């Protein structure tokens, strides 16, 4: 089945949400998890895997340390699958 | 729908109907060749009189086309 | 006798498609059917001898 | 060929000296990589790059042979009983077989009646 | 054909009295196929032959018989020697398919018991025995390459070999 | 050894053509010859060994 | 950098561990005790003994480094479809279709002429914007992004554009 | 995750579920055998195939 | 009746207008060789003489076909090549081909020795020209003057040889006429004499020793891809071992011992250097060293099942290694390089050429009876009875024949050529009307193959 736009973010946004460590009223999308958000830096290796396994499976290493915010974090996840057209 | 990957296939496919409209036009005389079998006789075994060894064709078997072509 | 008629008939079956694959008679989205269709009566052609040979 | 333990990650250190090897590896790297990038993006180009590289790597087993082999000393040599070595090891093999099979015909006969091919 | 040896007649006669059911299925489609798509290629088959009227016969085999020994002419002469080994080969084609027929009825026993193929037979069994070993020793196999030439040779070295034999004993 | 009762055997197969699996009156028989004849095997190789001990005493 | 090969051997970790669980509840178990191992020496920072626990770390590691690792389904390497249904065609064997064949679809010929007149009137500016870029050997790692704006296109043209899809 | 059953499926798995079920029962009555060998052994060699599916 | 339109070839492209040239020197060749396949098949139980020892008839030699078959289609491929250049160069290498196509038919069909050595050393002059001009690389000196003094070094003992032979025995001339020819007495005098007529054939027929005149000729290519088919044309040119072997020395097979298994070994050692190799056009030149080891070993052999394989690998390696020729041609003009790596990219480029890719590289595997495999199995099965241990070394080679292809095959299928981007047009009609020329008589061989293999069959 094909992915949406609109859909690729609120897929990213339920799995952010069901974090538990995470506050789900303090950040919502735009807000970065480096800086605004509460995130360890063990924490934000550990949140890019389990994004990988609700979605299609595709994490580089080399390519973790540049995505960081969820906003991008799901951009980047849709230009390596290629998502919406 | 998509544009989809992208092949040549007008120099592919015009290469199969330029091969087989050569084929089909000797192909012709391939037709008549099977009714060369059905119209003229094929073959025939029978012990010969001493008169002639050979006559237009020297020896003639299964075809009759076998002996046109020997006869040239 | 007709134990060794039939049993050409499911070799000849099989190459039916092959004659069809250069060109021959179009046939666009129904040449996948087509295989399923081939091999459907190969079957059948093919459980007649197998009964002869029970006997 | 491999060690007791495999090569990946082991023996690693960050210390100065390997801290300007990544530098001057990246540097030739990022060298050649944009002289590619500036022939990669241009629609006025249609033909096949030629890369240095791989003109070398082509000329290194066709070429490059009388240049070389000039000190043999004992490992070119070596080479030759590994080369013409063989030829003389089958030799042996075959003529034995000749001696078995030869007699057979003569005189004991091993040949079956059924043979009548080659 | 006269050639081929064969069986005499083959039996096949079946009886069907154990279970009715629906009396034969492989006798109900044998009766079904003979006339859907075996009595309408009979006819077309007849209509073809009818068709022909005009036969020609002709001679197809030819003859050439003898035309002298290749052992008996030699001193390496142009005009002798060669319908001598034109003689030889046309013996060696002749002999090669003589072997096949003999081939062929060891062929036609195996087809036909299946089951019993040592136990009976025997004569198409005895007859390959006698050809093959006869011809591994006059034609070729171990004369290497066909040549008349070399084929008096062949037969003079079994002649030499039975004449040793013959006198010891 | 089973040749007596081997026939009836392939008479069934025979006879019937169609509805082949239907048959147990004749497979009983190819059933019957083999449990006498494995007896009588395992009755010739119990013999030996008997003979073999009454040997060994003397 | 010592920070990024924490990162990729804690990212290798949780990966290696679902080879040798069964189930997810017993997964997200085990992930709890190897939080508390790294936890405890995190705090501590040392140029000498974080380093030694780093080389320490590929030991107990590599005892358990082989049950035949479940390596994703589209991704890189490993085993199950890593090109396979992937392999389509590039752009450059576009334009090779001919008259007759090329009058299908005119929408998808009309739209691609259109931007490969941009891409071509580009590529001068795009050439002289990449030189101008301070470094006077080459280049350094990475490709310069532009800074202007009113013209677009950050130097390479054809890298995000023309792709491969499923 | 989008799982769900194609007619395609269903007049295939179900055509290969009679042929392996009744595949005991054709094949081994109609074609004739040589020589039998179950007959002695009750529990070493005939229970012996079933048991050691069972432990 | 085949000599005397061949010449008026020559006259052919030199007379016709400036635009034209290339359709009559094609149409022409091909009506000339449709009449080879009309009188030639002719024979009866001894193939009897054709007339005067001008030129003879043909007695285990349907490989004249193959040179008519070839009669046109060395002239397709070297279209895209020459066109550049004046029309006098045109008009000059064609007939070159012609004059190739001249003494190729002389040497095949006239039954003798004497004169058939004064038409086995005078290809060598036409083919030197050829391949000395218009190499694309470097080089064409260091394979131009091997391409004589490794032949001329050794053929030219034969006129010490064949000489020697009808100044005591009669006369060479028909050998027809040759049962004159005593069996050898085996004296360390009649040993050179045996060598002087086996080196000849033992060069153009390549073994492991002195292998290395014919990979030099391939790599630096001579004109595109279609002239590289006229030194295939070569390898079996050399057919004088199939007449001398079996006529001038037939008691002789104790000096044939040694170089059985110096032939033996350029099948093992052969095979495994084009594993590694960089060109593609080395790679089939490797491969074509191999097929022609199977025939020297056959040969020397002298059974009479042997040479039915023998005379069968002469024509199936003709058609099927020029096939090859004609697919590396394909790239070499596309691609402008030799190199394997560089053009990688089958199907999603070259739709319609990759299946051409797959039935070329299968024929140097045993596929279903075409040609390769009648070739090939006759030798196997004849060696078994020359000696027991030749399969444990024979089989081995037959595991490194589908590397041979399949290698060819994996550096060919795969979706990439990412620095590529030429290579629009995957076939302009004739690129692909080349493949179809050289399979498809391999195609009807399969119906009739006791035309092919013929030495009394």
């Amino acid at each position: 089945p094909p992915l949406t736009l609109e859909g690729i973010k609120d897929r990213v946004l339920y799995v952010l949400k069901l974090y538990d460590k995470i506050d789900p009223e303090k950040l919502s999308v735009n807000s970065h998890f480096m800086k605004d958000l509460g995130l360890d830096s063990l924490d934000q290796v550990e949140i890019i895997m389990a994004m990988e396994d609700e979605f299609g499976f595709e994490i580089p290493d080399i390519d973790a340390e540049k995505l960081m915010c969820p906003q991008e974090i799901v951009d980047y996840i849709a230009d390596k699958k290629d998502v919406y057209e | 729908r998509l544009f989809i990957i992208k092949p040549s296939g007008f120099y592919d496919k015009r290469f199969l109907k330029l091969l087989r409209f050569y084929i089909l036009l000797t192909g012709i005389p391939v037709a008549i060749g099977i009714t060369l079998i059905n119209v003229x006789x094929x073959x025939x075994x029978x012990x010969x009189x001493x008169x002639x060894x050979x006559x237009x064709x020297x020896x003639x078997x299964x075809x009759x086309x076998x002996x046109x072509x020997x006869x040239x | 006798n007709m134990f060794s008629s039939l049993s050409l008939v499911t070799l000849l079956l099989l190459t039916m498609p092959i004659m069809m694959m250069s060109f021959n008679t179009y046939k666009p989205s129904n040449y996948p059917l087509y295989v399923k269709t081939a091999i459907s009566y190969a079957f059948i052609t093919s459980m007649i001898p197998t009964m002869m040979f029970i006997h | 060929x491999x060690x007791x333990x495999x090569x990946x990650x082991x023996x690693x250190x960050x210390x100065x000296x390997x801290x300007x090897x990544q530098a001057e590896r990246l540097a030739i790297r990022s060298r050649l990589k944009r002289e590619y990038q500036l022939q990669y993006y241009d629609p006025s180009r249609r033909g096949v790059i030629e890369d240095p590289a791989l003109v070398r790597w082509t000329y290194a087993r066709s070429a490059n042979i009388y240049p070389n082999f000039r000190p043999n000393t004992k490992t070119s040599l070596l080479g030759a009983l590994f080369g013409i070595g063989p030829l003389v090891f089958w030799y042996y093999v075959f003529k034995t077989d000749r001696d078995r099979k030869e007699k057979l015909i003569q005189e004991g006969k091993l040949d079956r009646t059924f043979n009548i091919s080659y | 054909x006269x050639x081929x040896x064969x069986x005499x007649x083959x039996x096949x006669x079946x009886x069907x009295x154990x279970x009715x059911x629906x009396x034969x299925x492989x006798x109900x489609x044998x009766x079904x196929x003979x006339x859907x798509x075996x009595x309408x290629x009979x006819x077309x088959x007849x209509x073809x032959x009818x068709x022909x009227x005009x036969x020609x016969x002709x001679x197809x085999x030819x003859x050439x018989x003898x035309x002298x020994x290749x052992x008996x002419c030699q001193e390496k002469d142009v005009l002798c020697m060669f319908e001598a080994e034109m003689q030889w080969r046309r013996d060696y084609k002749v002999d090669q398919e003589i072997v096949n027929i003999i081939q062929e009825r060891l062929k036609a026993c195996q087809q036909r018991e299946g089951e019993s193929h040592r136990q009976n037979c025997a004569k198409e069994l005895e007859q390959f025995t006698q050809v093959v070993k006869a011809y591994q020793d006059r034609y070729x196999x171990x004369x290497x390459x066909x040549x008349x030439x070399x084929x008096x040779x062949x037969x003079x070295x079994x002649x030499x070999x039975x004449x040793x034999x013959x006198x010891x004993x | 050894y089973c040749a007596h009762y081997l026939i009836r055997f392939l008479k069934c197969k025979r006879d019937s053509f169609p509805n082949f699996l239907a048959c147990k009156h004749e497979r009983h028989d190819w059933d019957y010859c083999e449990h006498l004849d494995y007896v009588k095997r395992m009755k010739e190789f119990e013999r030996e060994r008997r003979l073999l001990q009454r040997k060994k005493r003397r | 950098t010592h920070q990024q090969k924490v990162l990729r051997l804690y990212k290798r970790a949780l990966r290696h561990l679902e080879s040798w669980c069964i189930h997810r509840d017993k997964y997200r178990y085990f992930a709890c005790l190897l939080r508390a191992r790294f936890d405890e020496h995190k705090n501590e920072k040392d140029m000498v003994k974080a380093t030694q626990l780093l080389r320490e770390a590929e030991e107990e590691f590599w005892h358990g480094q082989h049950p035949q690792p479940y390596i994703f389904p589209e991704s890189p390497g490993g085993t199950s479809y890593e090109r396979y249904e992937c392999y389509k065609v590039p752009e450059w064997c576009l334009d090779d279709w001919h008259p007759s064949e090329k009058a299908m679809y005119p929408d998808y010929f009309a739209k691609r002429e259109q931007w490969k007149k941009l891409r071509r009137e580009s590529w001068e500016r795009e050439v002289x914007x990449x030189x101008x870029x301070x470094x006077x050997x080459x280049x350094x790692x990475x490709x310069x992004x532009x800074x202007x704006x009113x013209x677009x296109x950050x130097x390479x043209x054809x890298x995000x554009x023309x792709x491969x899809x499923x | 995750n989008i799982n769900e059953n194609n007619p395609l499926l269903i007049n295939s798995i179900k055509r290969l579920l009679i042929g392996s079920l009744f595949a005991g029962y054709i094949i081994s009555n109609n074609i004739p055998p040589t020589t039998i060998p179950q007959m002695t052994m009750p529990y070493y060699l005939k229970t012996t195939a079933l048991i050691v599916t069972i432990l | 009746k085949y000599i005397i339109p061949t010449i008026m070839l020559m006259p052919l492209t030199w007379l016709s207008k400036n635009n034209m040239i290339w359709v009559n020197s094609t149409a022409h060749s091909l009506l000339i060789s449709f009449t080879s396949l009309l009188l030639m098949n002719q024979f009866g139980d001894n193939s009897l003489n054709f007339s005067l020892l001008f030129f003879s008839d043909s007695l285990s030699t349907p490989l004249l076909i193959l040179t008519m078959w070839l009669l046109p289609l060395m002239l397709m491929a070297s279209q895209h090549h020459l066109s550049k250049e004046n029309l006098t160069r045109k008009k000059l290498f064609i007939t070159m081909l012609i004059s190739l196509q001249l003494f190729l038919i002389m040497t095949f069909t006239a039954m003798e020795l004497i004169l058939f050595y004064i038409l086995f050393e005078a290809t060598l002059v036409p083919t030197l020209i050829i391949i000395t001009r218009w190499g694309n690389q470097t080089e064409r000196l260091n394979a131009g003057l091997y391409f004589l003094f490794y032949t001329l070094a050794g053929s030219l003992p034969l006129l010490v040889a064949l000489i020697y032979i009808q100044n005591t025995v009669g006369s060479l001339n028909f050998l027809m006429l040759q049962y004159w020819v005593q069996p050898v007495h085996n004296s360390w005098s009649n040993v050179f004499m045996w060598l002087a007529c086996m080196m000849a054939f033992m060069v153009k027929m390549p073994l492991y020793g002195l292998h290395l005149w014919l990979p030099k000729a391939h790599v630096e290519a001579p004109i595109a891809g279609s002239m590289v088919l006229a030194a295939v044309l070569l390898k079996l040119g050399g057919y004088g071992m199939l007449r001398i072997t079996l006529i001038l020395n037939p008691m002789t097979d104790f000096m044939a011992y040694p170089f059985i298994m110096l032939s033996l070994w350029g099948m093992i050692m052969t095979s495994s250097i084009c594993l590694r190799q960089t060109d593609l056009k080395s790679l089939i030149a490797y491969s074509s060293v191999s097929h022609m080891a199977l025939v020297i070993v056959a040969i020397l052999i002298q059974t009479p099942w042997s040479y039915m394989g023998a005379t069968a690998l002469m024509i199936a390696h003709g058609l099927t290694s020029s096939m090859l020729f004609c697919l590396a041609n394909s790239n070499y003009e596309r691609i402008h390089s030799r190199t394997m790596i560089l053009a990688r990219g089958l199907q999603t480029l070259l739709p319609l050429m990759a299946t051409w890719w797959l039935l070329a590289s299968l024929t140097n595997l045993a596929l279903p009876p075409t040609i390769n495999l009648i070739g090939e199995l006759f030798v196997v099965m004849s060696t078994f009875s020359w000696s027991n241990i030749t399969i444990i070394l024979m089989g081995v080679n037959m595991v490194i024949t589908a590397l041979y292809s399949l290698y060819m095959l994996i550096m060919t299928q795969r979706g990439k050529y990412t620095y590529h981007i030429n290579n629009i047009s995957p076939s302009f009609t004739r690129e692909n009307a080349l493949m179809s020329l050289h399979i498809l008589p391999l195609l009807l061989l399969t119906l009739n193959p006791k035309i092919i293999l013929g030495p009394l069959y």
